[PDB]
């Protein structure tokens, strides 16, 4: 949201 | 008292400012080993989608395992110009990997924070990432 980082983890980056 | 086995991997990307990958394009690290597990890191310098285009994404891929699924936590951090691990983020818990499967942070670090020389994250135009993998043993 403008944040330096977001902690959400996700998959299937391909 | 689960049995966890931790190991650390360092990957340095050279001439990082000069990367021409765009949204969706990936840079893969070389494969690394933990116990017969093989891993690699995937980096999207400019994310994966319009959403994350202002961010660098970072993902952990399982390349090989000797049974079916692997359970692991992972921590990504960046080496700064003072010699310190910076901006660490970890999975709060273990994720389920199979061969071919990545897990990671689509929004790992804002590009304009990374490129800000004041934050010391690209010494000599090199981006050095650490990945600590914590594999839960069956
Ligand atoms: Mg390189
Ligand atoms: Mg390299
Ligand atoms: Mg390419
Ligand atoms: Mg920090
Ligand atoms: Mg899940």
């Amino acid at each position: 949201k403008g944040s330096v980082q977001a902690p959400e983890i996700s998959s299937n980056s391909i | 008292a689960a049995k966890v086995v931790k190991f650390s991997y360092m990957w340095t990307i050279n001439n990082f400012s000069f990367c021409r990958e765009e949204m969706g394009e990936v840079i893969k690290s070389s494969t690394f080993s933990s116990d017969k597990l093989k891993w690699c890191l995937r980096v999207n310098p400019k994310g994966l989608d319009e959403e994350s285009k202002d961010y660098l994404s970072l993902y952990l891929l399982l390349v090989s395992c000797p049974k079916s699924e692997v359970r692991a936590k992972f921590k990504f951090s960046i080496l700064n110009a003072k010699g310190e691990e910076t901006k660490a983020m970890e999975s709060q818990r273990a994720y389920r990997f199979v061969q071919g499967k990545d897990w990671g942070f689509k929004k790992f670090i804002r590009r304009d924070f990374l490129l800000d020389e004041a934050n010391g994250l690209l010494p000599d135009d090199k981006l050095t990432l650490f990945c600590e993998v914590s594999v839960v043993q069956d």
